[PDB]
DNA sequence: ATCTGCTTTGGGTGGGTGGGTGGGTTGAGGCAATT
DNA sequence: AGCAGAT
């Protein structure tokens, strides 16, 4: 098992996180969270905003 | 190394630092508070108050049972003691009284698994330094408790760094001096903590010194054993660093002796003592007076002689309306009614600076003061410099008068290199640096006060203003107001002067007595009151202005027509008048400008000069 | 590693019994073989 | 694994056949160019 | 005193 030195935080439960993150997450989280909810539209928010950044950039 | 026989048993003392800070009470008892709140991270800062020991020593004695005299051997030797007293801390810290995440510490999960590995091992540590969150410092005797208890308190006596000598060295002193350098706060490393790439195990080592060596081979029970050799590594995030920064102290002025040069004494601020100093204070600084002994090489080279510095532990710091301000800026002085309203106007300096087309209109009154020697040039320039917040004094610094009015003495003997940078600051209100050590471009809206001698060193009434005046001509028109001040014998005027002079120099204090001034403090909160506020103008008083612009310029191409003229009036007149008429009614702290307020400004730029060229 | 050689990660491996032995690398970071590896190089 | 031996800081108790692109930085005095 | 080398 792999751990932070110093923390008792995983190593493998972070990448899983973040890959989880990565693979599904949309602007509207951002837009609820700073709450500006009643700014989302329909299209560019309920996109997927890093895959389509990872894509850009391949 | 043979031995001696003091009269002093740290046993006894033990015990009694560890009574009073249990026992003494002045609630519960105050320094058993203290720890609480020290235990909650609440606090992080430990004070002991030596009148709270002479205190307790008292009452002590007052019961009956005397014991030893703990201030006394607190004093002479500190150093000791402060470990004393964190050790007596660390034996009675009381436990938390409010939840905290443990887990969020590195430190507290190392030894955990320090101690899991510990009782692992037995089933077949780290320094007391380590673990401290709080910093303990001293505060002196103060002497009215010295003096209610009849005693005498060197450490809150002050000094001089003439005084403090080789044999104050190891004591709790203070010094008295204005600091006149501090360094950056920087990590000072107290504890390294290290690890082992193949053991697994951690490894910890005190520095108390300039320097150290790393340790480079495991020294772990398991690494020995087994005669691994692995190799030891630092390790930052588990260290303990302190917050150290440097400062020197000076001697004052009144403290030199006659003949002699100041010297300066090093202090060491370690702790949540740091940024307490800044360049200009006067303090008074107690500390402990310890040597700074030098290592390896530079030890054996050095001799006997040693460097020395203060442990900073506690630090004390040292501290109608237009008419009645003019006659209270300078009350040492014969009354100058006209100046002293200009000069008020460049202090409040009102304006509304906001044309956002790609420039603005310069946002600050300029005020220039020329007059045969024997009028009050000086003291009027240091009077309107120590009033000002940002005030600036030089003698033919322009950075620390950003913002603000800057006072420039003997402004014509200047050199054409001053002369250029204060040209750009007018015209740009800017500063900039073009050089290959250093390239850094500051703006510069500040305000300049000027004053300066004809050129023959008396104003000569045969040459007009110009000749008499060495400054280029688009200096003199950029300046908001000229003053032309001079000395004309009269009898009356003459018999007043000396009365008011001599009687100040018979009984140090203002003569006058028709008029009390105002308090200074309340100018100056008046004055920065009046800059916080913002008016405004309308439109019929524009026209006004229009109307007396183009009335001045007449006249002032009449004159001109002759060479008695000082200099015609351009566009540079008419933003001058509205920038005295703004300032005008930033003192009425009223949004609308009067015609009053303008008619007012107009009357002191013809006074500034036609009043006395007239004469 | 994609950062430079100084960027500092540290490592805490688990081993069968409750101890904890320290490797630097972020591949290390990442990776238990390459742990493994480095933990045998280092001897 | 133990015994033998050189060299610092920075500074004139190493020097000018090591120099000043290896750091020790103000003060005075002479010279060309600028006036 | 720390480190560089020969027995
Ligand atoms: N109206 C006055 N009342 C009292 N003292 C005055 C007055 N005018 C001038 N003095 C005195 O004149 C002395 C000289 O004045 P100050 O040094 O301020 O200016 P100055 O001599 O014109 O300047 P400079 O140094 O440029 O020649 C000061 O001691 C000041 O006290
Ligand atoms: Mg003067
Ligand atoms: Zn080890």
């Amino acid at each position: 098992l792999r751990i932070i030195w110093g923390t008792n935080v995983s190593i493998q439960e972070c990448t899983t996180n973040f890959r989880n993150f990565l693979m599904s997450f949309k602007y509207k989280f951002r837009k609820i969270l700073d709450e500006r909810e009643e700014f989302i539209n329909n299209t560019t928010d309920e996109e997927l905003y890093y895959i389509k950044q990872l894509n850009e950039m391949r | 190394l043979p031995s001696i026989q003091l009269p002093v048993d740290y046993n006894n003392l033990f015990n009694e630092i560890t009574d009073f800070l249990v026992t003494f009470k002045q609630k519960g008892p105050k320094y058993m508070a203290m720890l609480q709140k020290v235990a909650n991270r609440e606090l992080n800062s430990v004070i002991i108050d030596l009148d709270d020991i002479l205190q307790y020593q008292n009452e002590k004695f007052l019961q009956g049972t005397q014991a030893d005299d703990l201030v006394s051997a607190i004093q002479q030797n500190a150093n000791h003691f402060t470990e004393l007293f964190c050790r007596a801390i660390d034996n009675n810290m009381p436990l938390p009284t409010k939840e905290i995440d443990y887990k969020d510490d590195v430190l507290d999960v190392i030894l955990n698994q320090r101690r899991l590995r510990n009782e692992r091992m037995l089933s077949d540590l780290f320094p007391p330094n380590l673990t401290r969150r709080y910093f303990l410092y001293f505060k002196p005797l103060s002497q009215n408790c010295a003096r209610r208890y009849r005693k005498k308190a060197i450490s809150s006596k002050p000094l001089s760094v003439r005084q403090i000598k080789g044999d104050f060295l190891g004591q709790l002193i203070t010094v008295r001096g204005i600091i006149t350098r501090v360094s950056d706060v920087k990590p000072a490393v107290e504890v390294i903590a290290y690890t082992c790439d193949q053991c697994g195990y951690e490894v910890f080592q005190e520095v108390n010194s300039r320097t150290f060596t790393p340790l480079s081979e495991c020294t772990s029970e398991e690494c020995s054993q087994n005669q691994t050799k692995g190799q030891l590594f630092m390790s930052t995030r588990a260290s303990k660093f302190s917050a150290f920064q440097e400062c020197k102290i000076q001697e004052l002025s009144q403290q030199v002796p006659v003949g002699h040069i100041p010297r300066s004494l090093n202090i060491h601020v370690n702790g949540t003592l740091v940024r307490s100093l800044s360049p200009g204070d006067i303090v008074d600084v107690t500390g402990i007076f310890l040597p700074a002994p030098y290592t390896g090489f530079k030890a054996l080279k050095a001799g006997l002689l040693t460097e020395t510095y203060l442990e900073a532990q506690f630090v004390r710091q040292h501290k109608d309306v237009y008419n009645r301000l003019a006659k209270s800026i300078a009350p040492e002085i014969y009354g100058n009614l006209d100046v002293k309203k200009a000069l008020l106007l460049l202090l409040v300096g009102g304006v509304d600076k906001r044309v956002g087309d790609g420039m603005k209109i310069r946002g600050d009154i300029n005020v220039c003061l020329m007059g045969d020697p024997g009028v009050a040039k000086s003291q009027l320039l240091k009077a309107i410099c120590k009033i000002s917040p940002r005030g600036v004094y030089t003698t033919g610094a322009l950075v620390l008068a950003d913002n603000g009015i800057c006072c420039i003495d003997e402004f014509d003997k200047m050199d054409e290199s001053d002369r250029t940078a204060i040209h750009e600051v007018m015209e740009q209100q800017t500063i900039s640096i073009s050089k290959a050590g250093i390239n850094t471009t500051l703006n510069a809206r500040t305000s300049i006060l000027a004053a300066a001698n004809p050129l023959y060193g008396r104003y000569n009434p045969r040459l007009s203003p110009l000749d008499n005046i060495n400054l280029p001509a688009a200096l003199l028109s950029r300046f908001d107001i000229l003053f032309l001040m001079l000395d004309i014998p009269s009898r009356d005027d003459d018999e007043k002067l000396a009365e008011h002079v001599t009687y100040v120099h018979m009984h140090n204090k203002q003569p006058d007595l028709d008029f009390t001034p105002v308090e200074p403090s309340k100018m100056r909160e008046y004055i920065a009151y009046a800059k916080t506020k913002r008016p405004v103008m309308s439109e019929a008083v524009n026209d006004y202005v229009v109307q007396a612009y183009i009335r001045l310029r007449q006249d002032s191409k009449r004159e001109m027509d002759s060479k008695f003229s000082f200099g015609q009036a351009t566009p540079r007149t008419l933003l001058g008048i509205i920038r005295l008429s703004q300032a005008l009614a930033k003192l009425r702290l009223a949004d609308m400008v009067d015609i009053d307020d303008v008619e007012e400004a107009l009357r002191l730029v013809r006074v500034s000069k036609e009043s006395l060229y007239q004469e | 590693s994609a950062r430079h050689s100084r960027f500092g990660g540290l490592l805490s491996i688990q081993t069968p019994d409750k101890t904890r032995l320290t490797v630097s690398g972020s591949q290390a970071l990442v990776d238990e073989k390459i742990a493994l590896q480095k933990l045998d190089d280092s001897k």
